[PDB]
RNA sequence: AUUAAUAAAUAAAUAUUUAUUUUUCUUUGUAAAUAUUAUGAACAAUUUAAUUAACUAAAAUGUUUGAAUAUUUAUUUUUAUAUU
């Protein structure tokens, strides 16, 4: 009948604590490395780390669940921009992918420098030590 | 520029599966027929591969 | 027709098949049967998708060992495009 | 293309990487002069 | 243990999501050219790079257009759910290489020729097939003819 | 690896054959095309 | 076919509350829709033929006279199924552009294809854990339905001396308990 | 800087029962007078951080060694460790260690 | 150049006076009149609509207590995704409904924890083979696809997941 | 406010779209890729039933 | 310009996109 | 873009047609043939460095205290959420 997931697997965190618990609640503060300013997220935030990105229709149940489905259970077809959609999920994929490879391909070749950053950005920057030797 | 629309080009092995069903049974039974050691029948399953 | 989620048994068939191509065809076949259990309950006798789902069990059977299970499916397979009207040309080729 | 692209390319970091220079007085730029890393005065901690 | 790890060691790098967070037409050609640099046209972009010395200049370059999360190899591996002894240089060798817009051409009149050859390629394909299988046939008479000669 | 360019070792088992020996590389199964499980379009496309 | 629960109290003091009338809010074509039994509705095209019976997936609330289901952002159990009546194109909305500058005019036609769904049936069959407290966020192992499971008390203490009083029955009327 | 050998001998067997040395020189001088329970580094990651897991976690309970053949480049280590949280840092050399017997 | 003489004649009947007597003077009215109409819809239309709809959903936020803001911000927390038309429509004809969720806003209920990471289970990484049999890990990964199965629904296969999972047995014939 | 401070892994959600996806048999030992290429290789909308 | 897809693209519609229907045996 | 006038690689801009798969993490509009080409700044300063939009909805932008009041020096009160 209905669906609701959150994860592809379908598996989703423990929602509800043992009776008499108390439960867990999350960060309403921004995420922002400051102490100050102190500010409480704002709904996009929100959307932001219960998974839709940014905005109902972008990602989530919302985009990967299907709007409809046969009374008898038979699902629906493959529309253009749903097929679109998953090749933008698997663009998504492989460009990790392919990053994750070219860090490994350069560690094993010797090329990731000792030194944290780049010339200009040592230069400018003091936070970084002088590496000098 | 943009000329390879000019050109576009669809695989029938791709857009018939019938197509490419038939061609694969074609080859097996061209690889049953030399391993059995058989000509005419390789010969005549090949020839409606090709007339395929 | 019963209500079955269809949904949920074309992801197991589309695993079964992706299955078939990695080579690992015991997990083929066992996704194979509760796809076949399912499309058996839900549609009718002879059926475009039952005769389908029987063919690629049959196909898993023979790719696993077991050749006499792989034949009588086939056969059974057969039996079924007869008793239907109007089969598939391209089901009746595979 | 290649040659526009590489000097693009070059032109860009030439333009993009050195945002100020040292004040000639301290030390003239044209006349090959540099200064080095006065740390005397300097911190260890993460401040 | 209060003790250095003894074990092997591994050398783990990162991938750094550079996301887009300004409209990267308002500013100079550079940093629209160092945001392509790093693919990204419009506000709102995300992209997934790698941590190495050239992306760390471009996203130096770019730091007031961009917003950079950081994820080691460790998390990413969790992030996309594969077993640790998987290597993402075996992902990225068992993935296709015409996936997407397979590199940056130098034009877009080149970029058309790749397509072109795409599709021509894909054409010779079906049309070496025929002519595989009308030379194999062509040998196979030639053979029953030589046994009907003897 | 499945996809891989190269052959693959066959010592484990003689009666043990490849999908793509089986079936060949132009077929492909048909795949259950729908909303939940979409399949790969045009291997042909996809070779390069 | 109806609620349930481990707690045969719980289940048994809120399964008649489900029979009646419902409504449900779903989700639909990037469009929420609240429908019921017998409400049509127009929704982005649908490629489904005509007549047929179809049901809706993602349904973010349930409710009716009695009670409220809410989906956060989904819920599950429920079974929302409607007929596509028609598959059709609304009225067209035309779009014309012109400058004053350049002498060119260009005239868009919008029909918005449509597929227009009379909903048949909503039903609801909810697994319920147990009684959730509002103001702790602890669920109770024990569900009274004689006790409020939250009390509530009147604002009036005489500290502030400028507040704006409202009439005595309305600041403290005491309210009763919906499940007795 | 420099201590005495008896001292560190008893130390290192009595103390730590593990490994507690940080090897910060070129590769040909280490493989030249090589320590097989001194864990082998650069002094530009201990600076830089890439260290930092393998290091103890107990910065108080954990006091290191550092085997480098230059004093400014065993000093530069000590400061490395000890800008990351780890104050308690020794220098041995070569000689010591073959004198104590930790080779 | 191009206008729409032909397609804003037959409209032309809805004008008044000279406008509507005179075919140029109705064509030149109709074609600004479909140029205005087209500007305002796709620059302030939707504005205009969505204030309305806040202005709603905030005076029954108020007759409840709460407010747009704190509303639209705890149905943010709480992973509620109604959009403002649906909020509105609910607490226009489901006002039950609308209190209870500003209760659920105003409760200190859990919102529900973010959505999870996929999780590689140990079977991946146990041995196969060890030194006719299936991987552990497609086993489990059969056995959760299963369990969906029969979760999504009351259907008639059976709720044994045991006896779905050994199907592949009822379809094999012993040798 | 405009300027939201969240990570950018909550920006591009990875949840729904593992690696399982383009990786099926990843967790079982077989790397067997099956990645939609490119959204022009989209031969059409195909029926999942006759019926 | 130049095209990225560094961002969700809706499939451009196509003639080849044509729901095709399967060859049937004939019912005699 | 802009060099009148003896042995100096190359005017550019716009338009039309057309051409080249060269390797490097990513990215990148280069070339030829042809047609046309007064929409026009005076000083100072510094410098080998500074009017465009397919429809529906969504959408994050935004009156006192180095004095005052007072008397012959003492008094006084010095974060959020949300909206294109």
């Amino acid at each position: 009948y209905s669906e609701a997931r959150s994860n592809y697997d379908g598996t989703s965190l423990p929602a509800w604590p043992a009776p008499g618990k108390k439960p867990t609640y999350p960060a309403a503060l921004s995420e922002l490395r400051l102490p100050q300013p102190r500010m409480r997220k704002t709904r996009t935030e929100w959307m932001y780390y219960h998974g839709h990105g940014g905005c109902p229709g972008k990602y989530g149940p919302s985009r990967e669940i299907a709007d409809f489905e046969y009374a008898d259970g038979t699902p629906a077809s493959i529309s253009g921009r749903r097929f679109a959609f998953k090749h933008h999920q698997d663009h998504l994929l492989v460009q990790l992918i392919r990053a994750a490879a070219t860090v490994e391909r350069y560690d094993a070749s010797g090329l990731l420098p000792r030194i944290p950053g780049t010339a200009e950005q040592r230069n400018w920057d003091p936070a970084i030590p002088l590496f000098l030797d | 520029y943009n000329f390879e629309e000019k050109f576009v080009y669809f695989s029938p092995f791709d857009y018939d599966r019938t197509f490419a069903l038939v061609d694969q049974c074609l080859e097996r039974a061209e690889t049953i027929f030399n391993e059995i050691g058989d000509v005419e029948g390789a010969i005549r399953v090949l020839q409606q591969r090709k007339e395929m | 027709r019963p209500y079955v989620p269809l949904g949920e048994v074309a992801k197991l068939e589309l695993q079964g098949d992706y299955y078939m191509e990695g080579g690992m065809f015991q997990e083929a076949l066992e996704h194979y049967g509760v796809v076949a259990k399912a499309y058996n309950y839900a549609y009718p006798e002879n059926h475009a998708q039952r005769i389908g789902i029987r063919i690629k069990l049959s196909a898993a059977f023979r790719q696993t060992g077991r050749l006499e299970s792989s034949l009588a499916n086939i056969e059974e397979v057969l039996r079924m495009l007869d008793a239907s009207t109007r089969p598939s040309l391209e089901l009746i080729c595979e | 293309a290649a040659a526009a692209a590489a000097a693009a390319a070059a032109a860009a970091a030439a333009a993009a990487a050195a945002a100020a220079a040292a004040a000639a007085a301290a030390a003239a730029a044209a006349a090959a002069a540099a200064a080095a890393a006065a740390a005397a005065a300097a911190a260890a901690a993460a401040a | 243990a209060a003790a250095i790890a003894p074990g092997p060691y591994r050398r783990v790098g990162n991938i750094f999501i550079v996301h887009c967070d300004d409209h990267p037409f308002k500013h100079s050609w550079e940093v629209n050219r160092m945001l392509r640099e790093l693919r990204l046209e419009f506000k709102g972009q995300t992209t997934i790079v790698p941590d190495i010395p050239q992306v760390r200049k471009r996203i130096w370059r770019v730091r007031h257009i961009v917003k950079v999360d950081v994820l080691d190899l460790d998390e990413a591996k969790a992030l996309i759910g594969v077993p640790e002894h998987i290597s993402f240089t075996d992902l990225a060798s068992q993935l296709p290489p015409s996936f997407g817009r397979v590199k940056a051409v130098p034009s877009p009149v080149i970029r058309s020729k790749m397509n072109f050859m795409k599709l021509r390629r894909m054409r010779l394909r079906d049309v070496l097939h025929r002519d595989a299988l009308e030379l194999r046939l062509l040998e196979l008479k030639r053979s029953a003819m030589k046994n009907d000669e003897q | 690896f499945i996809g891989v360019t190269g052959p693959m070792p066959q010592a484990t088992s003689v009666s043990t054959k490849s999908y793509t020996d089986t079936y060949g590389s132009r077929l492909r199964p048909r795949y259950p095309e729908s909303w939940d499980t979409v399949p790969p379009h045009q291997p042909s496309r996809e070779l390069l | 076919n109806g609620l349930r629960c481990p707690d045969a109290l719980i289940t048994r003091t809120l399964n008649p509350l489900l029979n009646g009338p419902k409504f449900a809010v779903i989700y639909c074509g990037n469009h929420q829709y609240k429908v019921a039994v017998g409400d049509v509705i127009a929704v982005q095209r649908l490629r489904v033929e005509i007549g047929s019976h179809i049901a809706l997936k993602k349904v973010l609330m349930v409710g009716g006279p009695r009670f409220t289901a809410i989906g956060r952002p989904l819920l599950e159990g429920v079974r929302v199924t409607a007929q596509v009546e028609e598959q059709k194109r609304m009225r067209n909305v035309v779009s014309l552009f012109a400058t004053p500058g350049r002498r060119h005019v260009r005239w868009v036609d919008a029909p918005h294809a449509a597929t227009i769904i009379r909903i048949c049936e909503i039903f609801y069959s909810p697994n319920v854990v147990g009684e959730l407290d509002k103001y702790k966020g602890e669920l109770l192992e024990t569900f009274t339905p004689g006790q409020h499971t939250n009390p509530v008390y009147p604002v009036d203490d005489g500290y502030d001396v400028f507040r704006k009083k409202d009439k005595e029955a309305m600041e403290n009327a005491t309210t009763f308990l919906d499940l007795l | 800087h420099m201590v005495h050998d008896s001292h560190k001998l008893r130390e290192k067997l009595s103390s730590r029962k593990g490994i507690f040395v940080i090897d910060v020189r070129d590769p040909g001088e280490r493989k030249l007078n090589p320590v097989p329970r001194s864990v082998a580094l650069h002094h530009h990651d201990l600076l830089s951080g890439a260290s930092c897991p393998i290091l103890p976690q107990q910065k108080s309970a954990a006091e290191l060694f550092v085997l480098a053949s230059n004093e400014s480049r065993g000093l530069n280590s000590a400061a490395a460790l000890r800008r990351w949280g780890y104050d308690s840092v020794v220098q041995v050399d070569y000689n010591t260690l073959v004198e104590a017997g930790y080779v | 150049h191009y206008r729409a003489k032909l397609e804003l004649d037959r409209i032309r009947s809805m004008l008044r006076g000279r406008a509507r007597l005179e075919r140029k003077v109705g064509l030149k009215r109709l074609f600004f009149l479909m140029r205005t109409q087209t500007r305002y819809r796709v620059e302030q239309q939707a504005h205009w609509e969505r204030a309305i709809v806040r202005k709603n959903v905030d005076s029954a936020a108020r007759e409840h207590g709460t407010g747009w803001q704190h509303l639209r911000n705890e149905l943010g927390r709480q992973n509620v995704m109604l959009l403002p038309r649906s909020q509105q429509l609910l607490a226009q004809y489901e006002p039950l409904a609308f209190r209870a969720v500003v209760e659920l806003c105003a409760s200190r209920i859990p919102p529900p924890p973010p959505p999870v990471v996929a999780s590689v289970p140990e079977e991946s990484y146990t041995l196969w083979p060890p030194a006719s049999l299936s991987h552990p890990a497609a086993r489990v990964e059969l056995r959760c696809g299963v369990e969906r199965v029969l979760r999504r629904g009351p259907s008639g296969l059976g709720n044994n997941v045991n006896e779905l999972i050994d199907a592949w047995k009822e379809f094999d014939v012993s040798p | 406010r405009y300027r939201l401070f969240h990570p950018r892994r909550e920006a591009i959600p990875m949840h729904m779209c593992p690696a399982k996806t383009i990786f099926p048999l990843i967790n079982s030992n077989n790397l067997l890729v099956k990645t939609r290429n490119s959204w022009e290789d989209f031969t059409g909308r195909k029926e999942f039933d006759e019926d | 310009v130049t095209r990225l897809y560094t961002s969700y693209y809706t499939g451009v519609l196509y003639p080849n996109q044509l729901v095709q229907p399967k060859q049937r045996l004939p019912a005699d």
